[PDB]
This record gives structure tokens, C-alpha cells and sequence, in this order.
């Protein structure tokens, strides 16, 4: 019996949905965002739109919500559902329609911290390589100018190796973990129920919609259930759901890197078999992986020696005796830096990749697929975006080269120590390679005086 | 995996909780390292993929190079395969001792033909 002020998001619209019940329909609001405080569950918010504010509400509008909680509860009939802890009816009132910060930022352009930041990006584990270049990339996490990043890791669930995807919630401002079946509410999937006679049938939000130009994490991706696999298939392909009968058109968006680990079913490679040619399983879900990074070295007591002290010094620490600065640097740095194109270096940048991909089209027989280079050259955006030094060092060069043997590795029978030694000791489809040949990726590029004048 | 380091940790507990004497004897060290030595044991793989099916098929090419089998060309020939491949070769000994009863078993049960 308070006027209240706080803010919201909404988050999807029900226009897409099929006389008590009609006069009002069922949105699903959260108000606690993504931190360490927060760790305690809150209660959510269950919003209910009277036939006002349909149709005038999108995706993405960061409102603040102001009212008063009356706890007029309409179901004194006894016939629906009921509202969490919370017990109160909320009604909407408020949708607008249309530092230390700078202290940091005076040390981000600092060329002096600028030298030891990649030194210590991993202090937990120190991890791999590999997977350091990874987590770098998801932390920027970079017109249709979108992405998305594929990282692999190939360990065992009992190890923390599986649990060191859970540090990210740390540094990351959106993290939920799904933990495969039966996770929290809706797990990115949308699914049906059986309802009574009078209740309102459920439109999934899943947190793909709450990190819109965010980043949403997956965890064990690979022990969801099968039927949910059905439905998320063609919603990941476009990252939204689109129609173009142009007579029902609706999009909904989902716009977080996608960042979800494999699971390894049973052992790594005890079966004999080949591995990818004995799947049951549906291509195209498979192929959603850009890299696949195969484990370097078994048995390596010596780095293994390590992380068994860290263990061994933390529990010291937790025992009773008697730097947010740092963690907002990179988090930071992803919304400030967007540097220009110039027109003359376009075809040079561009002219050294495509050697690479020709080069193996000599002792071959389309072998090599674009699809695998279209995320390399996106992974390269991040080095500019961090240095803006407008060239690349050989340093990294190498680093890179590792990522494309690894794959190799897992797709290829142990016979790769004969034929791909020099490499690694040392008609739609047709047209898009036409492209690459004169550096322009508009096909709409003749006469596009007249595009502007429409 | 690492997960028993937990668990042994917690064995200590036992042990300082039940004397809390402050006085340390000699005798109670040798003792206690009996006990534990025997309880606690009992309660791509370049070896598992070279065995089975390389080996079987590697001694076609083999043999037409080398008129008889020697122990001593065994590990000679060998090395050159896995040249700089690990930066091992202290650990190769240890394959040498564990495969001599391996190979002994699969002559009998006629596992590799």
C-alpha cells in the first residue's frame, strides 16, 4: 500500500497467442540482475498486462517501473494459480516510449598495465593455451555485424575441469547454469503443458531473451534431453524465429554468445571405431561446433603437480585464524573501442587468408570449408579491438596455428603422422567463393546510388 | 583423480584429535607408515592404439628388412618412429617392464593373431 519505484524489462510481447481469462494475458518478468550479491535466489516477478500496454512494448527498452502493490488478489473464486512469496497483484505503470568509470578508463589506455594483462588472464588453473585465447574472446564477445564463438573443452566431469566453467560467473554478468534437465524455469527451451480449463498457456522466456546483446552461459549442453534438441535446433541456426509467408511475421530476439561445453560420452577414445563416421546422430546439430580441440599430452605429473598445492594452499586460507578494479578493465573496454575501416588497406587484410584456403585445394578434394575460416576471421577482430597497434605480431601467429592442428587430430585416424607432416612438423556455395576473389562482400554493389533514393 | 586429496585431508582430523598430549615419540611415526601403504593401493593413448592394431599390421614391412628378431633391435627401432614426438625418454622404460607380461598373456587366449 506503497508507491514503489524500480526498473524492468520486458521481454517478450504474446501477440503470437490465441471470457474472464481474455481480458488480461501473462508476461514473465525478472527484476534481480547477474552478481555476486545476488547469488541468493529472488523472488520473480509474474506481471499481468490488461489488455493496455500489448503491441506497444519491445525487446531491449532498460525502464523503470514505478506503482503501488495492491494485494488484490482475484482469485478469492479458487480457480487458478496463485503468485509466489511476493503475494501481491502487480499492475504496470511505468514503460518510457520513444566516476570510477572514468578513473579506469584513464588507466585502460595505459600502455605500462597494457604489457602484463596478457600474463595474467589465468590464474585460477592456467588452463591451456588454447582455451585462455577463448575465454579472451568471449570477454569482448565480438549491418549484421554478429557472431558467435564455439569453444571446446575435452576433460572429464568429475575433475573441476567440468566445474571451471562456473569461475566465468565471476567476471561474466550473466551466467545461469542449466545442469541439463530440470533446470531453473525455463532452460533456453520451450516446451507444452496440460492445463486446466482455465489457466493461461505459458510462453517460454528463456535467458537467450534476458542477455539481449549480453552473454548467456551453458553448462553440460550435451545431457539435455532429446526432445528439447528438436526444438532448439532450428531456433540456434538463426538465433531468433523468423517467417516470411507475409502474412504472419514476428521476430523475437536472442542476441548472447552462446557459450556451452561438450561432454564426452563414456571415454575419450577407448572404442576402436572411427569416431565420426559411426553417429547415429543428425548432421547439421553436430556441426554447430567451429573448433574441435583435441587434449595435448596424458600423463604429465609434473603440471598435474601444480594444481594439486593450489588445492592444498587454498584450504589454508578458508581456515579461521586468529578488486572490482581489475575486474571491470576488460568488461569495460568492449563498449568504448570502435575504430574505423580505411578503404585502401581493405583488400590487403582480406588478400592473406585466402592464399591459405587456396593452398589446400592442390592435393585434395574440397576438403576444407569455408564455414571453419568464416569464425577465424572474426577471431581475429578482437586483436585490433585490444591493441589498435594496426599490425599483428608473429608472436600470435603461432599461438593461432595451434587451433587448426587440433581439429585435425579428432576428425582424421591416428594416420595423420604420414600425410599432414609438412604442416604440422613445420552451386550457391560456388558463388560465395567468387566473392573473396575481388574483396566485396555486398552483392548489391552495382548502382547503389539508387539504393539510397528508395 | 585429485578429489581423494580432499578426503585424506580429512583423515588428519582423526590422527591430532586423539592424543592432544603436546609430546611427539618416535614410536608413533614408524608405525603409523605401515598401515596406510597397503590399505590405500588396493583400496590419444600412443600405447593402447600401437599394440592391437599397429603392430599387427606393421610386421608385414618389417620383416622384409630384418632376416631375424633380436632383443637388442626391438627398442632400436622403435625410437626412430617417435622422434620428437614426446620429450620422454625416461619414461619409455617403464612400458618395457609391464608389456613383457601383457604379451605373455595374449599367446595363450590367441588375442592377436
Amino acid at each position: 500500500n506503497q508507491l514503489i519505484r524500480t526498473s524492468g524489462v520486458v521481454t517478450s510481447c504474446t501477440g503470437v497467442l490465441p471470457t474472464i481469462y481474455q481480458n488480461y494475458q501473462r508476461i514473465r518478468i525478472q527484476e534481480s540482475p547477474g552478481k555476486v550479491a545476488a547469488g541468493r535466489l529472488p523472488r520473480s516477478k509474474d506481471a499481468i498486462l490488461l489488455a493496455d500496454l500489448v503491441d506497444s512494448c519491445k525487446p531491449g527498452d532498460e525502464i523503470e517501473l514505478t506503482g503501488i502493490y495492491h494485494n488484490n488478489y482475484d482469485g478469492s473464486l479458487n480457480t487458478a494459480n496463485g503468485f509466489p512469496v511476493f503475494a501481491t497483484v502487480i499492475l504496470a505503470n511505468h514503460v518510457a516510449k520513444k566516476e570510477d568509470v572514468k578513473m579506469i578508463t584513464s588507466l585502460s589506455k595505459d600502455q605500462q598495465i597494457g604489457e602484463k594483462i596478457f600474463a595474467s588472464i589465468a590464474p585460477s588453473i592456467y588452463g591451456h593455451e588454447d582455451i585462455k585465447r577463448g575465454l579472451a574472446l568471449a570477454l569482448f564477445g565480438g549491418h549484421k555485424v554478429r557472431g558467435d564463438i564455439n569453444v571446446l573443452l575435452c576433460g572429464d566431469p568429475g575433475t573441476a575441469k567440468s566445474q571451471f566453467l562456473k569461475y566465468i560467473e565471476k567476471v561474466s554478468s550473466r551466467a545461469i547454469f542449466t545442469t541439463g534437465q530440470g533446470a531453473s524455469a525455463v532452460g533456453l527451451t520451450a516446451y507444452v503443458q496440460r492445463h486446466p480449463v482455465s489457466r493461461e498457456w505459458t510462453l517460454e522466456a528463456g535467458a537467450l531473451v534476458l542477455a539481449d546483446r549480453g552473454v548467456c552461459l551453458i553448462d553440460e549442453f550435451d545431457k539435455m534431453n532429446d526432445q528439447d534438441r528438436t526444438s532448439i535446433h532450428e531456433a540456434m541456426e538463426q538465433q531468433s524465429i523468423s517467417i516470411s509467408k507475409a502474412g504472419i511475421v514476428t521476430s523475437l530476439q536472442a542476441r548472447c554468445t552462446v557459450i556451452a561445453a561438450a561432454n564426452p560420452i563414456g571415454g575419450r577414445y577407448d572404442p576402436s571405431l572411427t569416431f565420426s563416421e559411426n553417429v547415429d546422430l543428425t548432421e547439421p546439430i553436430i556441426s554447430r561446433f567451429d573448433i574441435l580441440c583435441v587434449v595435448r599430452d596424458t600423463v604429465d605429473p609434473v603440471q598435474d603437480e601444480m594444481l594439486a598445492r593450489f588445492v592444498v594452499g587454498s584450504h589454508v586460507r578458508h581456515h579461521p585464524s586468529n578488486q572490482e578494479v581489475l575486474k571491470k578493465y576488460i568488461i569495460y573496454a568492449k563498449e568504448r573501442v570502435h575504430p574505423k575501416l580505411n578503404q585502401m588497406d581493405q583488400d590487403k587484410v582480406a588478400k592473406m587468408y585466402s592464399d591459405l584456403r587456396k593452398e589446400s585445394m592442390a592435393t585434395g578434394s574440397i576438403p576444407i570449408t569455408v564455414r571453419h575460416i568464416e569464425s577465424m576471421i572474426r577471431m581475429a577482430e578482437a586483436h585490433a579491438r585490444i591493441h589498435l597497434r594496426d599490425y599483428v605480431i608473429e608472436d600470435d601467429v603461432n599461438m593461432a596455428i595451434r587451433v587448426m592442428l587440433e581439429s585435425f587430430i579428432d576428425t582424421q585416424k591416428f594416420s595423420v603422422m604420414r600425410s599432414m607432416r609438412k604442416t604440422f612438423a613445420r552451386p550457391e556455395k560456388d558463388l560465395v567463393d567468387k566473392a573473396r576473389q575481388i574483396n566485396i562482400h555486398n552483392l548489391s554493389a552495382f548502382y547503389d546510388s539508387e539504393l539510397f533514393r528508395m | 583423480t585429485v578429489r581423494q586429496l580432499e578426503s585424506m585431508i580429512r583423515l588428519s582430523e582423526a590422527m591430532a584429535r586423539m592424543h592432544c598430549c603436546d609430546e611427539v615419540q618416535p614410536k608413533h611415526v614408524k608405525e603409523a607408515f605401515r598401515l596406510l601403504n597397503k590399505s590405500i593401493i588396493r583400496v590419444s593413448e600412443y600405447c593402447r592404439i600401437s599394440n592391437l592394431i599397429v603392430l599387427h599390421l606393421r610386421k608385414v614391412e618389417e620383416e622384409e628388412d630384418e632376416s631375424a628378431l633380436k632383443r637388442s633391435e626391438l627398442v632400436n627401432w622403435y625410437l626412430k618412429e617417435i622422434e620428437s614426438e614426446i620429450d620422454s625418454e625416461e619414461e619409455l622404460i617403464n612400458k618395457k617392464r609391464i608389456i613383457e607380461k601383457v604379451i605373455h598373456r595374449l599367446t595363450h587366449y590367441d588375442h592377436v593373431l
